[PDB]
RNA sequence: CCCUAAGCAAUCACUUAGUGGAAAAGGAAGUGAUCGAGCGAUGACAACCAGGAGGUGGGCUUGGAAGCAGCCAUCCUUUGA
């Protein structure tokens, strides 16, 4: 029944999703975590969701978001970008690391147009605008 | 009635037979008549009225303590066993036969399966705990009964 | 080669521990009129350091652990001030002496 | 955790499906409890694009370095043998600091010698 | 920054009148905490408001005798028993109703209770239902409109 | 129109097992004890029609484990107010089906001390048979009722109500909603929501439940 | 050591152990809880 | 089996207490047999690691009672929680 929640939450999360990534949420306080979730929802259009690794992928199986399966280890927060404006969605977390000084919490792996880009790779996609 | 201790106000005769109590069951099975939870006996035997009242006091005190406020008084108990048989005895330094002795107490004859207490207006856990607390006052083997 | 180690702590004013002959003998001062002497068994050796700390080494785990238990049983820790012989990582829970 | 170590250098390829031990070790060693036991310690992360296997290579306080097979062993196993090796190096230390020769050595035939029970005597 | 938090104490002081002895006395004296800089920084903050506002402060005590405290606007209990009626909540709330309030005072307090430093992303419906919960905790009755 | 109405409880699919039976050659305490020693409960399958001369009776034995599991899972009253499929085979695991019938468990005897099953009675209920069934009551809405919010107590006077029921639409239970009950007033047997094809056997002025005055 | 016929676990730190064919209750927290059946 | 005439009898199970070869309420849960119940690769239990919050110090009581002396309420929110 608690998996039905995660199935529904990611079903609503993937209705307009263009981009899935992860954030290592080691050491983040509850106030910091809620602040990042709120920053991502008004300055951008992206919904953040902490869930099991095994549930999210099972709701990403037989789907467009199918090959992410290796990058589903560790304490992860899933950042379903439901807009098209990927550059602002990636810039606001860079602003978050710069302002709040949290360099242990990084963006690990992403899926865009069914391609798993490394964090080396989806940085020029933050550099380019529209 | 008579508050705590339960025995008849009067009897037709003062002195009764010993009788036999080691046998007797309920040949059709047993179901609760008033409550949702209950205590029934597993063996056949004799219970004194003091033991019945001790078990009733244990159930009442557990319901009084475990529940507070408005649900403290919402627990109800039914006593289905009644000590209506008088027992007699003779004093020391008295030889064997000069008639029956004076009455000394009251007993209840219990059969196998016979329901002793019934409970309602409480939780299942409190009913089980009150049944466990009441069983230690009784000389017969008992079992917790649930309505189903 | 000694693989197994167990470390004892001596707590108490005037309490001392002293090894004598290449680790084959242990001497304790536990507030008595004499010293308490323990003969270290074969394949076990003993050392004392500058923290009032006893060390038990050796190649048999059973003998080393048992000898450390024996040394602790010479003066087990008392509950009111923590004095006696105890393991280094052992937690003693104190109570208020009225 | 960090009371025997002076550098925890962890490197892994980000995409490879055996990164679980490395990221879990990063979870263990970057904790609030971990860095209040050794603020002088260094935790180094090297994210790389090539396909070397994940490798946790720690070095201890007395310069001893002992690498690990991160792709094949769990982070709790890594932590357990780090605790064991660090305790052994600490035992070897106050041994050398007090004039005792390290390693302490005994002949390997006193096991067969009979050992009577240790009775404390005056 | 790096300090392991020694303690965290909450504290109630009326607005601007922080003379450190009756409320700011043993409360900060128990944990070695300094009084002068704390009081000047507090009264340098709650000067914009009316005096005698029972404002609540959470002090994050430390080991280097340093302070990073957060000042919070007063409780919704005071906001509801000042904007509704008597200053005495029920003896048996949910059994003995004391004062009744409709929805609009709740809406205005929810507008006030969003201005806290850590509630920027909380929505007003959430705070409104929370305020109904606090009202039900006190015996205060809630309605649609009073006439 | 012989179907359960919308919004009414239906028998659950989880407890819709087939009761397996083998024939029994005799009656009495001797063969009953020998069957219970073999792990079986003595039984009988009969019908309403010729009550004199037996009811076209068939003596069978059912497994103790299945009967005990069904009585524990359903409950005693819920077992006796629900139709079952009974299959009679020549032996346990065979293929010679002797009778396959849809029957109501008319009675079950559990031992007064140990509550082990001693006897199960099945009455044949093809469609169009009217049976007197004791339907258990499920009380809901006690957390919403104004009478119990004020601290008053619930006097549950009846736990089962007897109804004459066609076999197709025997309700497994009747839900009694207590939500519109404040202190003092009571529900009677006429207030129970049933199918129109069910008839009360006892008078309609029989009190079911009553919220009695809490002690001030 | 408390010696009684009915030995019990009376806190979450109480463990039952069987030594020399006898039932004991040992407790890491409260030494009052230490019991022997007999 | 010997004492003691006749089996260290045969087959399949059980106990390791000399139970067998004295003794109850009650305790403990060893070792088997059968049927269930609940959870479980959607990752359960045990273990290790990180969080366990906000309205709020709920209202009353009250020298103080702040999750935790006592009475009443026991809701809501953000949440992975
Ligand atoms: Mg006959
Ligand atoms: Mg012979
Ligand atoms: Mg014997
Ligand atoms: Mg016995
Ligand atoms: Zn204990």
């Amino acid at each position: 029944r608690r998996a039905l929640l995660v199935a529904g939450k990611t079903k609503i999360n993937l209705q307009n999703c263009h981009f899935i990534t992860g954030i290592n949420y080691n050491g983040l306080t509850v106030k910091q975590l809620q602040e990042l979730r709120g920053i991502l929802r008004e300055n951008s259009n992206t919904k953040l969701l902490v869930a099991k690794n095994t549930l999210v992928f099972k709701a990403l199986e037989g789907t467009k978001w199918e090959s992410l399966k290796p990058c589903m280890k560790g304490m992860n927060a899933w950042i379903f970008v439901q807009t098209e404006d990927i550059p602002a969605a990636l810039k606001t977390f860079v602003s978050f690391q710069k302002e709040k000084k949290l360099f242990d919490n990084n963006l690990g792996g992403a899926v865009f147009e069914k391609k798993l880009y490394g964090p080396q790779d989806y940085k020029v996609i933050e550099t380019m605008p529209s | 009635k008579k508050g705590d201790v339960l025995y008849p106000k009067r009897t037709k005769y003062s002195k009764y037979r010993k009788g036999r109590c080691s046998r007797g069951c309920k040949p059709d099975g047993t179901k609760l008549g008033f409550g949702r939870y209950g205590i029934k006996s597993c063996k056949a035997g004799r219970l004194s009225y003091r033991a019945i009242e001790a078990a009733r006091r244990a159930i009442i005190g557990h319901f009084h303590r475990a529940m507070s406020g408005q649900f403290r008084r919402n627990g109800k108990i039914w006593v289905r066993v009644f000590a209506d048989l008088p027992i007699t005895g003779k004093p020391t330094e008295v030889r064997m036969g000069r008639g029956k002795g004076n009455p000394t107490g009251w007993i209840a004859r219990v059969s196998t399966g016979q329901i002793l207490f019934e409970m309602d207006g409480v939780s299942l856990a409190n009913a089980r705990q009150a049944a466990t607390l009441a069983a230690h006052k009784l000389c017969l083997s008992t079992k917790f009964v649930q309505w189903s | 080669e000694a693989k197994f180690f167990r470390f004892l702590k001596i707590v108490g004013v005037g309490y001392k521990a002293r090894a004598e002959e290449a680790g084959r003998f242990l001497y304790l001062k536990l507030g008595y009129s004499h010293e308490v002497e323990l003969a270290v068994p074969p394949a076990v050796r003993v050392f004392c350091f500058k923290n009032n700390v006893v060390c038990c080494t050796g190649i048999d785990k059973d003998r080393v652990h048992q000898f450390a238990a024996t040394v602790r049983s010479c003066k087990p820790p008392e509950v009111y001030k923590g004095k006696g012989i105890m393991y280094v990582d052992e937690v003693v829970k104190k109570k208020v002496g009225k | 955790m960090l009371k025997f170590l002076s550098k925890v250098k962890i490197e892994f390829n980000t995409l490879d499906p055996r990164l679980a031990s490395c990221v879990e070790f990063l979870a263990q060693c970057n904790a609030r409890k971990a860095k209040e036991s050794n603020p002088n310690c260094q935790v180094l992360v090297k994210r790389r694009t090539d396909d070397q296997p994940p490798q946790i290579s720690v070095t201890f306080v007395n310069g001893v370095e002992e690498a690990f097979d991160a792709a094949a062993t769990s982070a709790q196993s890594i932590r357990k043998m780090i605790l064991d090796k660090g305790q052994y190096l600490e035992t070897e230390q106050m041994f050398r600091e007090a004039g005792e020769q390290w390693p302490v050595i005994i002949p390997e035939e006193e096991i067969h010698q009979e050992a009577p029970g240790v009775k404390p005597r005056k | 920054t790096r300090r392991a938090v020694a303690g965290t104490i909450k504290l109630t002081v009326l607005a601007g009148k922080a003379s450190p002895g009756p409320p700011v006395s043993p409360a900060l004296g128990p944990y070695r905490l300094n009084m002068m800089a704390f009081c000047k920084d507090f009264n340098a903050r709650t000067q914009k408001y009316k005096p005698d506002t029972p404002m609540a402060v959470k002090i994050t005590a430390y080991m280097d005798h340093s302070f990073e405290f957060t000042f919070k606007s007063p409780s919704v209990s005071w906001y509801i028993k000042k904007a509704a009626g008597v200053d005495k909540g029920s003896t048996r709330p949910g059994h003995l109703t004391v004062t009744t309030l409709s929805v609009r005072h709740v809406y205005e307090i929810a507008k006030v209770k969003q201005t806290d430093p850590f509630c920027q992303y909380m929505p007003l419906e959430s705070i409104c239902k929370s305020i109904i919960g606090t009202a039900n905790s006190m015996g205060i009755k809630i309605v649609q409109d009073l006439e | 129109q012989l179907e359960y109405l919308p919004g009414f409880p239906r028998p659950d699919a989880k407890h819709a097992e087939t009761i397996l039976a083998v024939p029994r050659s005799d009656s009495g305490k001797n063969i009953s004890a020998k069957e219970r020693k073999a792990g079986r409960v003595p039984s009988i399958i009969f019908e309403q029609e010729d009550g004199q001369h037996g009811g076209n009776k068939r003596l069978v034995s059912v497994q103790t484990n299945q009967i005990r599991k069904l009585v524990t899972h359903l409950g005693y009253s819920f077992f006796l107010s629900r139709l079952f499929d009974v299959e009679v085979r020549s032996e346990i695991g065979s293929d010679e089906v002797i009778e396959k019938v849809r029957a109501l468990p008319r009675s079950i005897h559990l031992h007064s001390g140990t509550d082990a099953p001693l006897n199960v009675t099945f009455i044949r209920a093809p469609p169009g048979t009217l049976l007197k069934v004791d339907i258990p009551l499920v009380f809901i809405g006690d957390d919403v009722s104004p009478g119990l919010k004020k601290g008053a107590s619930l006097n549950t006077i009846k736990r089962t109500v007897k109804f004459l029921c066609p076999a197709e639409i025997v309700p497994p239970y009747i839900e009694v909603d207590l939500s519109l009950l404040d202190v003092g007033q009571k529900l009677v047997a006429g207030d129970l929501k049933v199918h129109p094809a069910l008839k009360l056997i006892r008078p309609k002025d029989e009190p079911i439940v009553k919220i009695a005055g809490g002690r001030v | 050591m408390k010696v009684r016929s009915s030995v019990k676990k009376m806190c979450e730190f109480c463990k039952t152990v069987k030594r020399r064919g006898r039932v004991y209750v040992i407790c890491s927290s409260n030494p009052k809880h230490k019991q022997r059946q007999g």
